[PDB]
């Protein structure tokens, strides 16, 4: 129940990766999701692979 | 830098064909251009419209 603006979350250069899956992230902008889920927990940098 | 990425670099400075044909050679250099007080001689274009 809100306006979601993914470009600047992708603009930023902060980020160790953003990789997406499934789609791409410039698209995101013109597409819209019946809800979107945030998983947030800590890893080591070793397993960001995983 | 390589076919099919994007980033600040990818999109606002050297943008490669997808379809390049060629080679993408790279060393460090940080015994030569990096200078203490930092080397501010190189410029990237941060944004672009």
């Amino acid at each position: 129940n809100c306006v979601a603006d993914y470009s600047v979350l992708y603009n930023s250069a902060s980020f160790s990766t953003f990789k997406c899956y499934g789609v791409c992230p410039t698209k995101l902008n013109d597409l819209c999701f019946t809800n979107v889920y945030a998983d947030s927990f800590v890893i080591r940098g070793d397993e960001v692979r995983q | 830098i390589a076919p099919g990425q994007t980033g600040k670099i990818a999109d606002y400075n050297y943008k490669l064909p997808d379809d390049f044909t060629g080679c993408v050679i790279a060393w460090n250099s940080n015994n030569l251009d990096s200078k203490v007080g930092g080397n501010y001689n190189y410029l990237y274009r941060l944004f672009r419209k």
